[PDB]
């Protein structure tokens, strides 16, 4: 059967700026079939209060979702978010760049 | 175009060995997500995900319920008679997909209707767009269409894409008339940032905009650059708005030839924007 | 509001 691998972006709803509250996005899309596992890290640590919108797909059927939570960042503390999928042979972890 | 869609997204996924197929409804109204419904839910009833939706009575949220408990089913038997068409095995995990929904124009009239199906993540059959035959995308889908057409099932989609669809299409287009017929524009600026001595990149950057669809370009010496434009897919911020980056990589020197262009339907005229430096 | 009395594949 074919596969789509997810294309991942990591990001903050707001533009960034250290120790204002913001929310830190992980948007999984591109991908079939839809079961997918997605964390947020914080300094490599699963962060507990995740959200997820609900699934849906594109005109080209490939899903997409979105993972969220509230987040403060700072100088130092380092985001990033992990992604397992049928069509990887290990997850995939997209640090947060605040510039992209 | 002024123009509004419905569209309602169904998935239904077996997994054999660990209970019946999920099924997952959601529907929107353009690029706002408004009501959902899972069968793994503990009451699986349908949500609404929108304020202006909220006030819809009981009686709503009762028949809709049903509605996907019964697709729910269809589904099931979809399913099972699907891996029949192929030859395939019980052991498998496979994906059916709907999609249908209406467009209409600024005045309220239909601009077409669309009913399609995917099996594994593949095109299977679809509506045409007269609302009469199907396009059936093999010889599986062809014992579809077979039955389908025995049964004029067309003539019920069609029914519904002309009546249902673009009467409750308007409805709630009235009801949410304060967002979903709302353009925000996008929020752009360009960021400059250096790889190496003798080049930089130019980033622009679109924030905050609904709906989605967006164009970003750039320019050099006014020659539009899409071999060598680096662009992001359109993504949710999570508040409604979208945003998205285009970038190019320019040699020292010679950022004031680069222009980022950017289209939207809330910008009177398109934003012509460069690197600004302080 | 979502379409009743679809018919199986």
């Amino acid at each position: 059967m074919i596969q789509r691998t997810p294309k991942i972006q990591v990001y903050s709803r707001h533009p960034a700026e250290n120790g204002k509250s913001n929310f830190l996005n992980c948007y999984v899309s591109g991908f079939h079939p839809s079961d997918i596992e997605v964390d947020l890290l914080k300094n490599g640590e699963r962060i507990e209060k995740v959200e997820h919108s609900d699934l849906s797909f594109s005109k080209d059927w490939s899903f997409y979702l979105l993972y969220y939570t509230e987040f403060t960042p700072t100088e130092k503390d380092e985001y990033a978010c992990r992604v397992n999928h049928v069509t990887l042979s290990q997850p995939k972890i997209v640090k947060w760049d605040r510039d992209m | 175009m002024g123009s509004h869609s419905m569209r309602y997204f169904y998935t239904s996924v077996s997994r054999p060995g660990r209970g019946e197929p999920r099924f997952i409804s959601v529907g929107y109204v353009d690029d706002t997500q408004f009501v959902r419904f899972d069968s793994d839910a503990a009451s699986p009833r349908e949500e609404p995900r929108a304020p202006w939706i909220e006030q819809e009575g009981p009686e709503y949220w009762d028949r809709n319920t049903q509605i996907y408990k019964a697709q729910a089913q269809t589904d099931r038997e979809s399913l099972r008679n699907l891996r029949g068409y192929y030859n395939q095995s019980e052991a498998g995990s496979h994906t059916l997909q709907s999609m249908y929904g209406c467009d209409v124009g600024p005045d309220g009239r239909l601009l077409r209707g669309h009913n399609q199906y995917a099996y594994d993540g593949k095109d299977y059959i679809a509506l045409n767009e007269d609302l009469r035959s199907w396009t059936a995308a093999d010889t599986a889908a062809q014992i579809t269409q077979r039955k389908w057409e025995a049964a004029r099932v067309a003539e019920q989609d069609r029914a519904y894409l002309e009546g249902t669809c673009v009467e409750w299409l308007r409805r709630y287009l009235e009801n949410g008339k304060d967002t979903l017929e709302r353009a925000d524009p996008p929020k752009t600026h360009v960021t400059h940032h250096p790889i190496s001595d003798h080049e930089a990149t130019l980033r622009c950057w679109a924030l905050g905009f609904y709906p989605a669809e967006i164009t970003l370009t750039w320019q050099r010496d006014g020659e539009d650059q899409t071999q060598d434009t680096e662009l992001v897919e359109t993504r949710p911020a999570g508040d409604r708005t979208f945003q998205k980056w285009a970038a190019v990589v320019v040699p020292s020197g010679e950022e004031q030839r680069y222009t980022c262009h950017v289209q939207h339907e809330g910008l009177p005229k398109p934003l012509t924007l460069r690197w600004e430096p302080s | 509001t979502p379409q009743d009395l679809n018919t199986m594949l």
